[PDB]
């Protein structure tokens, strides 16, 4: 379909799939799954998620729907001020239309206003980078919460989110490994997940 | 909460505890502001025609030491009778009728309603007010309510203008009266007017240096919309020798104005936008035309149920720092507030 | 109102809100005097023989600003056990026993009971009183009620005469005791006697100008008739170094006398006529025999039911305008009072 | 007492009346000490997951005149939410978390719990504390309880360090935090630890005479046994710049220690023996190491039932009368206390 | 039945019946009934009646009956102080035995002590006038409540009260008019009301 | 039963039985029962009894039993502070386990450790006196509150208690006067009541 840089990508993906993942990151995720207790996993996941919910709000406004804009205002506010800086999902306990949901950020608004993705890069150590979503999302580091992160903090957040994401995927490892071509499937999942959030 | 209802006697113990904190560059506003309200509401049915009632409500501040002083005070205390379609009459410490319309803008999460003060010529709660009220205009004009009210002198602590409950010029008053009229038009829209008129004490016109005049009046009109989880409201007031110019005295003329807009979400959050403004004219030491109050206010409250709610409120303060702010003691700085509220 | 009664425990939240205004030429008395009372009375049955109990009652002034100070205070607070046939015993802040007969003349719509003050030895409410009481004289002599009572020093704020709960001479006291005896003669008729004796503090005998003596005693006898909606009652007491000479000190010798008459109407109005009078003898500094208090009182109160009442009260004040009336701050002007009262 | 429970909301009106008298050679301690407490505790059920709450409790001193000042104050007032068992959170005026173990020795009939004060960083009731609490440690270890807490500056009345809720040092503080951990070990035995850490205000480090330091730290451990009608408890805390040296300032270092033993008799008497001691080290002005508190305490209380109780308590006070006790305002004298208590 | 001035009276009464009543007064009372709303009529009726209750009181005292004396004390007291200066009949709502009754005053007091009427005049615009009642009643304008009025106010008060009673009789108009000899009926009715108040 | 002074003793008993009891004391006890109202009798009996409850505790401690040791502490504390200096039996109505009971004092503890009575003196006007119990009980006048009495006060208390005890026995006096050997019963009743108090305790 796309992939002008399919050759470039497939080499970065095979480096990621069979060098960094078996030798690091996934071992780092097995230590995570066996040594950090489930409450600390739920608390970190909510704490990081919470720093994006002000931007999810500002972007639901731009995509025309100020109702969900204030669902994520309410999520940020109950959870920052009463849920211990985001550690507890109070809003989720308070009401069903305040459950945590996947971020809709500046890439989404760009995609919802019909802007096309980049080519499709696959990066070493990173994973998948479109010019519109990853990186377009960086526009949300111009206004507060994420403009408050130093560059060290942004990677810490990046890391713990990643190791957790890997840690959750630990139990369906396979079918990326028992699959004729795991680059085309991994990429297909990419665009289906990313087109859904740009709605 | 209704804690008593046996044989035509009802008793209501009510109040709220509000853990509340202010962030501000103004060290007079900044810090803990936790406080508490407690009150009782009583009803006694005498006949079918006649029913008697009383209410008291107390404010006690939980944001200081146990060795600290004057942390409590009485906000309301009055008794009265209710005559059915001839109305009601009450006496005590109670709200001015001016507040029967200006209350329509007093709906912010924690700020607002500060173009006027307490103990200020019947714009809000006052000592010594008798109040006749009548709903549906003597049972004639359905939805039209009027109120009439008189207040005696509350003078100096000592001297020729003194009374038993004396106080300083800023909350003194001579004899005065006021009245209010409000009409519920096409379900949700509402119009109201309020007038007040009071004599001023010799100290009023000698001690503060700002504000001269024998009397103190206010003219108020307001509208409001309350339907489909939308709430819009606005109020305009003119006052003569009635609105205070902070610590410096009173404004001989002042025009006060408020706008509020609110939406109520099904999931329980109610955001609020408002703009407020008080401008004083002909002040006496060269101040001339000065602003007393001016800010945009953005905030929100999340309601967990009828008994528990939380809120944030952000006062964006547009006063510049005049020689007049900095001599009247008017806060120039912004303020943010977070509160968690249990009420019973 | 009884708001709890489960597991042999009864809880009573009670009080009154009284919207009240004074008209008088005397600007210490003239103006708004709205106030409210709230209290708790609790009973716990311990055994079949034993019952424990407590009461607290608060006076809150609703007639000054919210910036005002010292608008509330505790009039009563005590706990005790009641043994039934063996009597009752309690400690706290409570009424002196002199008031077990003097209470018979304290029934006017608003005035009276001011031949003395509160915190005035054992003639009204005082700090630190233990009081034994026994009804029907140890179950022996039906209808004869007696009381015995002791009070520890309530001394200076500082100095050798100090205690924890210091105060000024006008409301200090040394160790003292009092006793009361009351007999229901016929039915509706009743006689009473009360005796009091207290050490007076070094400051009482040095800083006020009027009154010296080691002790402070009072002798009182009283009668009453209360039947067929008539209430007649009278009381005569003499005091040594106990009655206050307004602000100037104490009267070395003083005779107090009160007479009141009331009828209770079929329709709910209870009019009241009374006369009260207090005379100070051997005062110092040239003040010979001076009058401390002197007025006729005319008034009436209407009861709507057990919960609502209104009243007018007219104190026709017969004090001349002496050098002694004025230097003690004794008000010589008449006073009129109107009140509307909700109770719960 | 539960006075309301309708629609999943419960309201509790509670308190006590304590007729109480002190005997002591120290005239600041000697005499009547009658007081009363009243408060409200409130609950509202929101979901199956979420439930909201608030409570306020008031202290009213009934042991002075009705003309007296500052006889009432708020000891508690806070609201909060409780998350099933993801924990709970509240904000207001509430107990410091150091008190989660230190409370274990604060069980004498009337004395004790005075190695620290109220409004003393996070050791007792304090203004402006947000407190997270969690039981059974996130479902990880049944019976281990954890707590975290922060407090914003409560500064001077004026100047750069001022806040709205100003006060003097000894009850000021900078921003601070504290944490506590307690474990129910075998049966009756419990271990606890607490740490507190707060910035100290510029006024603390400039105006009093004793104590300098940027921070104020507290480390505390304690054990307790509570089974078979025996209660044994002990607590050791070390303090840096945190415990007050009476009127002179703070002790730069201090080690406080408390031990108490009690038996509860089937027939209703609970005797109590205790020893308490606070020693402050490296103090300035020549004082060096001095004792702040040191006494044996013997007493007992008789419980008639859940609602009435009596006690005697004997503070055998072993402090010497130094140049330092007399300049810090430290009571050197013994005191005995008798009290009768109604509770509801 | 007595009536020494019957000749004079019958001619003044015919002046009142067929020129003063049809041409003025009754037109003013028909306007009253259709243009002044009922609550203002209730308040005006209550307000003027209220000024007579201090005199009814002082006159029940003079007639030996101090009980009903204070029935009218409390009516004045509740209605002046709680019923807004007399506008609302609070005492009347508070208790059946404080409901309004017709004034007694000093004519009543004379009749209760056996004095007896004058002759019986009928006046050209006033109407029935006896020297003991209509004339003696003037004795209560000597002491306060009623001594405070301008003579204009007493003329105002008479007027408002007359127009109201006139307005109420409007539907029983047609049945003194369908009667032979209406002076005799008007005269007996006078002496029955007036002897009833004296008893 | 030992009784080295039995000859001496029966001589004093006949003086106590048929001169002191008929000619005085029993007239004094009927005047008591006919002229002092029952509450003042209960108030006096409770008041004097209360002066002994600090001592009853101090010796129950010395006998190994601190439970009833504070039973009598609770009695002293409730009754002195709430029962008007001991006049009202507050502890008694407050709980069945705090009822008044007859004192266990230093004679009791001496006897509970087995010391031994000695002879058995009989005194004129006094009655029964062992060196171990009467007289041994006197050790409890060395510590408060019983050491606080003047000797006049000690005589009053014995007198008021004695007249009351006789006043209550007024209805069974008449049934000791005919019964063979009225010295033997009074001596046995003594040692039966006094041996019961060393471990064991019941009263009224
Ligand atoms: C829970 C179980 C109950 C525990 C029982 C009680 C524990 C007993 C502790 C006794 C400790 C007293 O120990 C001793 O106290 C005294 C009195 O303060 C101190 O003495 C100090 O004060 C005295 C007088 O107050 C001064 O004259 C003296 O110069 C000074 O040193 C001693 O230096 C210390 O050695
Ligand atoms: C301390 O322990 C104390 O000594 C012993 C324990 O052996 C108990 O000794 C007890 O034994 C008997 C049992 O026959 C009890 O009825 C009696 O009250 C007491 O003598 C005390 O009641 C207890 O208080
Ligand atoms: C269907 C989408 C149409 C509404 C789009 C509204 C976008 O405006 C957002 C700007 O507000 C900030
Ligand atoms: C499901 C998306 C539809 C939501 C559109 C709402 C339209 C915008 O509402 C206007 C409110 O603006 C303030
Ligand atoms: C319940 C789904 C239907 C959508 C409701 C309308 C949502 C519009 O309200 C948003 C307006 O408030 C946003 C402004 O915030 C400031
Ligand atoms: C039921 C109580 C109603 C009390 C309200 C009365 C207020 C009246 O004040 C009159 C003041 O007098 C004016 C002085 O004269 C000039
Ligand atoms: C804008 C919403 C209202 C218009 C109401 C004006 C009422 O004030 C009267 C001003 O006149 C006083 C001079
Ligand atoms: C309606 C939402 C209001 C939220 C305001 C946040 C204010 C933070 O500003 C502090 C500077
Ligand atoms: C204010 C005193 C009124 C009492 C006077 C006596 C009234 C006579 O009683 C009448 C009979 O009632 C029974
Ligand atoms: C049955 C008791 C009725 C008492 C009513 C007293 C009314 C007295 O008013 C006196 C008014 O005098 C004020 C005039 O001064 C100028
Ligand atoms: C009581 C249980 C734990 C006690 C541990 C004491 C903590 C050890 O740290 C000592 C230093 O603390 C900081 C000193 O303050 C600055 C220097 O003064
Ligand atoms: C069933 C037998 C239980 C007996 C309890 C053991 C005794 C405990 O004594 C503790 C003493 O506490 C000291 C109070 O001071
Ligand atoms: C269980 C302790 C009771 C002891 C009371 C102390 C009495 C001391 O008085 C000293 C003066
Ligand atoms: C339940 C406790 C009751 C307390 C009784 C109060 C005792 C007050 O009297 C103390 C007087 O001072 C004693 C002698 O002064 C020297
Ligand atoms: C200001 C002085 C007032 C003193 C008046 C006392 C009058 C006592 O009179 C008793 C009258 O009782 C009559 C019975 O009640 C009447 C009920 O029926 C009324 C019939 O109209
Ligand atoms: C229901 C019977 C009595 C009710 C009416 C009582 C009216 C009393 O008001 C009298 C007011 O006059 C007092 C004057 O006020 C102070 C004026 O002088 C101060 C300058
Ligand atoms: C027979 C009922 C239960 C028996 C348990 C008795 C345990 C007594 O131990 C009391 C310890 O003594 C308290 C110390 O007083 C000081």
């Amino acid at each position: 379909r796309s992939d002008p840089l399919e050759g470039f990508n497939r080499t970065m993906f095979n480096f990621n799939f069979n060098v960094v993942d078996p030798y690091v990151l996934r071992p780092v995720a097995v230590a995570w799954r066996d040594y950090v207790p489930q409450p600390a996993r739920n608390g970190l996941s909510n704490f990081t998620s919470n720093l994006e919910e002000p931007a999810v709000m500002v972007n639901y406004f731009l995509q025309g729907d100020p109702y969900k804009g204030m669902v994520h205002f309410t999520r940020f506010f109950l959870n920052t001020i009463l849920g211990m800086g985001g550690l507890i999902d109070v809003a989720g306990m308070a009401n069903p239309q305040l459950q945590r949901v996947e971020p809709h950020r500046f890439g989404s608004t760009l995609g919802h206003y019909g802007v096309g993705y980049g080519p499709y890069v696959q990066l070493p150590f990173y994973g998948s980078f479109t010019l519109r979503d990853e990186g377009g999302d960086m526009a949300d580091g111009l206004y507060p919460v994420l403009s408050w992160l130093t560059w060290p903090m942004s990677i810490g957040k990046w890391a713990v989110e990643g190791i957790e994401t890997r840690a959750q995927l630990l139990d369906s490892d396979g079918l990326l490994r028992q699959s004729s071509d795991p680059y085309i499937l991994m990429r297909e999942a990419y665009f289906q997940r990313h087109d859904f959030i740009a709605n | 909460a209704e804690i008593y209802n046996k044989d035509g006697n009802k008793l209501d113990l009510y109040g709220k505890i509000d853990g509340l904190h202010y962030f501000s560059d103004d060290k007079s506003v900044d810090g803990d502001q936790t406080y508490m309200r407690v009150g009782v509401k009583g009803e006694t049915q005498i006949n079918d025609q006649l029913t008697g009632y009383g209410q008291w409500e107390y404010n006690v501040q939980a944001n200081n030491t146990e060795s600290s002083s004057d942390q409590a005070w009485t906000r309301l205390a009055f008794a009265g009778l209710k005559f059915g379609d001839a109305g009601s009459f009450d006496y005590g410490r109670n709200y001015g009728v001016v507040y029967d319309v200006t209350s329509w803008t007093d709906v912010l999460p924690e700020f607002g309603g500060d173009t006027y003060g307490s103990d200020n010529f019947l714009q809000s709660r006052a000592n010594g007010v008798a109040t006749y009220r009548n709903s549906d205009f003597f049972g004639l004009v359905d939805g039209l309510n009027f109120a009439l009210q008189y207040q005696g002198k509350n003078g100096s602590v000592s001297g020729e203008g003194a009374t038993n409950n004396g106080r300083g010029w800023s909350k003194q008053n001579g004899d005065g009266f006021g009245t209010s009229l409000t009409y519920d038009i096409w379900d949700g829209i509402s119009a109201g007017f309020a007038y007040s008129h009071s004599k001023r004490t010799d100290e009023q016109n000698s001690v503060p240096a700002l504000g001269r005049g024998d009397n103190a009046e206010t003219y108020t009109g307001g509208l409001k919309y309350d339907a489909n989880n939308i709430y819009l409201a606005s109020r305009y007031t003119q006052t003569y020798n009635a609105t205070r110019a902070g610590s410096l005295g009173f404004a001989n003329k002042a025009q006060n104005f408020e706008v509020v807009a609110q939406y109520q979400f099904d999931f329980g959050l109610r955001p609020s936008v408002a703009y407020l403004q008080s401008k004083g004219k002909d002040l006496e030491r060269g101040y001339g035309d000065q602003d007393i109050l001016k800010y945009v206010d953005v905030g929100a409250t999340y309601y967990f149920n009828k008994n528990m709610s939380t809120y944030v409120d952000y006062k964006i303060n547009l006063l510049d720092d005049n020689s007049f702010t900095r001599n009247a003691g008017i806060s120039t700085d912004d303020v943010v507030a977070l509160g968690l509220v249990y009420q019973f």
